[PDB]
């Protein structure tokens, strides 16, 4: 089960890179 | 005050759009019943970055006595195995003088 | 994110101690069962001491 | 700020006369883990956890080589012979000594 | 507001307790490495080869 | 173990999952709940000009 | 090392499980007094509000209906456009304000 735990670790690793400057750009700019 | 109290977060960005109008909401009266929950566990919140440490010092480190320690006694003495041969290869050797 | 989720994308290896340390669990255990003959030495030999 | 127990006990009345001073007083109250923690946990968890997690790969395999073949086997891997040999005379037939001077 | 204040809260509350709850799962593997006899286990590993090593 | 590390990656995935479509949300609710007060300006500055 | 990396932690501990025992004294109440007065605002909503929510009601329209007939004047000055349709919001539409004023 690691092999498939792996496929879905990197996905699950890879939405901080994705949910950490679209959110650096909006809650910045949703106090305008 | 009222500009300064949203703008009051600057630096602490994260806080500053959650600290923009917050008290409006009179949350300071419910959310306040949170961070009462959040701060006498920031022994464990913020501090994952020695929980790490944690991890290391208080076991981790045991497991370095368990696995690191079992070749300290013997890290340093490798170096005397070549000397140690020399008691030791001489018993091979005493295989060598009853081969003939 | 940048507190924990950094740190939990690191912290993946202390969770395949589930696996490492398990077995690390094994190597408390048959190292430990080492000791037996490693008792000896000392303390059956502690009999061979007279 | 909770970590100061006036935090909010002072905060109202010292912001009317002075409406600088407690304002960023918060912010640097916030920001003291923002940047020495939020903003450093990235830096420092590749080099404690880096040695979590070197170690516990290194502490069930290699490590486990250089403890496991350390003790018995690092410095006496030739001495596993002057370990069990020498139990065999001096220890299994030690008391197989006493028959030669008991007889 | 109710739920979004807890919410908000949780946010960055138990965020950061994710890990921590995955800290204990790894520490009791920290421990449970011949738990019963973790201190004896650790200062020597072996309780014997250690003390003739 | 890499199950157990999905756990906490999961969390590491999940736990930031409701954010972004709450961003988003914002982005497409926020940008006109302050302007849904502004309209009642007129109503209230018309006679403004009269009894002064 | 690690003992630093629990010191920003390790000081917030101090203080912060006694912060709950220390929000009913005055130390936290300056601020908190919300959870004292019980949502300080009013005891949330019960009549207050009510009071105000109730001016929607009149301050929107219903008192546009009075200060309607002196716009329809007001109007007739600078707003030429709208003179000749003041007469059917206030005089017309708002005639009813005549029994009202």
């Amino acid at each position: 089960d690691r092999e498939a735990a792996l496929q879905e670790r990197e996905l699950a690793a890879k939405e901080v890179e994705r949910l950490r400057n679209i959110v650096r750009r909006q809650r910045k700019d949703l106090k305008a | 005050d009222a500009s300064l109290a949203s703008v009051l977060e600057s630096l602490e960005f994260c806080l500053r759009v959650r600290g923009s109008e917050a008290c409006v909401l009179e949350d300071l009266a419910k959310a306040i019943d949170l961070v009462h929950i959040r701060q006498d566990l920031v022994e464990s919140g913020h501090s994952l970055l020695d929980h790490a440490f944690r991890a290391q010092q208080k076991y981790e480190r045991t497991t370095n006595y368990c696995l690191d320690l079992a070749s300290e006694q013997e890290n340093t003495i490798s170096d005397q195995w070549l000397p140690e041969l020399r008691t030791a290869v001489q018993n091979a050797q005493a295989s060598s003088e009853h081969c003939k | 994110a940048k507190a924990q989720k950094e740190s939990n994308a690191l912290l993946d290896y202390t969770r395949k101690a589930i696996q490492r340390l398990t077995y690390l669990k094994k190597i408390l255990a048959q190292l430990e069962d080492d000791v037996v003959p490693c008792e000896s030495q000392m303390e059956n030999w502690k009999t061979n001491l007279e | 700020s909770i970590h100061s127990n006036t935090q909010a006990g002072l905060s109202t009345y010292v912001s009317a006369p002075a409406i600088i001073q407690q304002i960023v007083a918060l912010q640097s109250d916030l920001s003291s883990l923002q940047s020495d923690l939020e903003n450093s946990l990235p830096d420092d968890r590749n080099r404690c956890i880096n040695e979590l997690c070197t170690h516990i790969q290194n502490l069930q395999q290699l490590l486990f080589a250089s403890s496991t073949t350390a003790q018995p086997i690092l410095t006496p891997w030739p001495l596993m012979k002057e370990l069990d040999e020498m139990g065999k005379i001096n220890s299994k037939l030690s008391t197989a000594v006493e028959e030669v001077t008991l007889e | 507001i109710i739920e979004e204040i807890e919410r908000d809260e949780a946010a960055l509350r138990e965020d950061l307790y994710s890990a921590d709850r995955k800290f204990a799962e790894y520490y009791n593997v920290l421990e449970q490495i011949l738990g019963v006899l973790i201190k004896l286990v650790k200062d020597l590993k072996l309780e014997h080869q250690h003390k003739y090593n | 173990e890499v199950r157990d590390a999905t756990l906490a990656h999961k969390a590491e995935a999940l736990e930031l999952q409701r954010q972004l479509r709450r961003l988003q949300t914002q982005y497409d609710l926020l940008t006109g709940q302050s302007s849904a007060l502004i309209q009642g300006r007129r109503a209230r500055v018309a006679a403004t000009s009269a009894v002064s | 090392q690690g003992a630093a990396q629990n010191l920003p932690a390790d000081v917030n501990q101090l203080i912060d499980q006694l912060e709950r025992h220390c929000l009913a004294p005055d130390g936290s109440l300056v601020t908190k007094s919300v959870y004292s007065d019980l949502q300080l605002a009013r005891e949330e909503m019960s009549r207050e509000r009510l009071r105000y929510l109730e001016a929607m009601a009149i301050y929107c329209e219903a008192v546009a209906m009075v200060e309607e007939y002196q716009q329809a004047i007001s109007v007739a000055n600078h707003g030429g456009i709208r003179d000749v349709q003041g007469l059917y919001p206030q005089l017309g539409l708002k005639n009813s304000p005549q029994v009202y004023e």
